[PDB]
């Protein structure tokens, strides 16, 4: 979906070929992990917050 | 109980970080109460008493083995068991092996449960074994454990 | 800031005396500790 | 997904992160036991009952006693070890109820820190003032004395 819709952004589509993190859940997971450490992540809180 | 000065704790240059070789962050976390420190070790009489220490380690580990070697055999036992329950009536090959798949799915996690326990059981034997005075340590489970 | 370190310093010296869990022995030595720091120079750690 | 080192290794970093606030270091101290119900509060009340019951002996026996041999002193020692750790264990485990309680008295006189220890310090006096025998559920009781 995101190549499909942005497409013509050449910068940012070698950015995303560099994404170096696949999965919506591991994103979510980095979000969380990231803004709110010290807090053990979870499958529902990360989408939550 | 005594407190570190402010001044001579934070600063653009940590005057007890230079006197200490720590650096801020492990100078705060130690101050704050957030990890330990190893304030001193008995390096003689450890060295004179690894001979010991090592053969208690070593021992230890040979009794995980026996009790993982137990387990193992176990679940060769519910193999068995599921083999006379499959393959000694009519049933399809796929059906009889689903139940081959998820047993050997649960005994792979529990072999990764047994090496995990492995990994901790090394990692405290090895940080007492490289212990060092002024030597930092997170994860106060560690600290408990050794 | 002299009666904060002070209140802080004689619930401690209770607790430690009474006997109390660790944790809330090293909550309570963090917070003295605190309460100096921010007698001497407020807000130079944290929030002041 | 839930395994092959996909979340222990994140769970394991935050739990390694300095959490520079006292008081959210401070829960996150607090998060690390978990609760009790009634049938662990009573075997906790019954271990404080048998420690406090072995030390009162102790103390009895100390003057105008006997030569207490090892084999009798060291189970009076470990009772007495027994009951100490299971009241520390009831403490960690109602300091939750205790900054619950506390969370309500912030914005006037004195900090949120102060405030919960001043709660830690009165379920203290309650779980020394505590008794199981009236069947009642810790919380109602250690709520009088944390307030």
């Amino acid at each position: 979906q995101i190549v499909e819709r942005f497409g013509f952004s050449e910068i940012m589509r070698s950015t995303l070929e560099k994404d170096n993190t696949v999965g919506t859940d591991e994103a979510l997971l980095d979000i969380y992990r990231k803004l709110r450490p010290g807090e053990p992540p979870t499958k529902e809180s990360a989408q939550t917050l | 109980a005594p407190v570190t000065h402010i001044w001579y704790f934070k600063g653009v240059p940590s005057r007890l970080g230079y006197l200490l070789d720590l650096a801020p962050k492990d100078l705060e976390k130690i101050i704050y109460f957030a990890a330990y420190v190893i304030t001193s070790v008995d390096e003689e009489m450890r060295h004179n008493e690894l001979s010991t220490l090592e053969a208690e380690m070593a021992v230890e580990r040979k009794a995980v083995e026996d009790q993982r070697d137990g387990e193992l055999e176990a679940r060769a036992q519910k193999l068995e068991a599921d083999l006379a329950e499959l393959e000694a009536e009519g049933a399809k090959a796929d059906a009889r092996r689903k139940v081959r798949d998820g047993g050997e799915r649960e005994m792979r996690q529990i072999r990764d449960r047994a090496q995990r326990e492995l990994d901790r059981l090394e990692d405290i034997w090895s940080t007492f074994t490289k212990l060092a005075p002024k030597q930092l340590i997170v994860d106060e489970n560690l600290y408990r454990e050794l | 800031l002299y009666r904060r370190v002070i209140n802080r310093n004689n619930r401690l010296k209770r607790l430690i005396d009474l006997g109390a869990p660790e944790i809330i022995v090293n909550n309570e030595k963090r917070m003295l500790q605190e309460s100096v720091d921010a007698l001497f120079d407020n807000g130079r750690r944290g929030r002041p | 997904e839930d395994e092959s080192e996909a979340l222990r290794q994140a769970r394991k970093d935050a739990e390694l992160t300095a959490s520079a606030d006292s008081v959210r270091a401070y829960l996150k101290q607090i998060g690390k036991v978990a609760l009790l119900n009634a049938e662990e509060e009573v075997e906790l009340a019954k271990r404080i009952e048998a420690g406090l019951y072995a030390t009162q002996l102790m103390t009895e026996l100390s003057e105008r006693g006997e030569k207490l041999p090892a084999a009798q002193r060291r189970d009076m020692m470990w009772i007495c070890r027994d009951g100490d750790r299971a009241k520390n264990h009831l403490l960690e485990a109602n300091l939750r109820l205790v900054v619950s309680l506390a969370k309500r008295y912030t914005g006037r006189g004195m900090a949120f820190l102060d405030l919960i220890q001043e709660g830690n310090l009165g379920l203290i006096r309650a779980v020394e003032k505590f008794d199981y025998t009236k069947g009642y559920k810790f919380s109602t009781y250690a709520t009088w004395w944390i307030r």
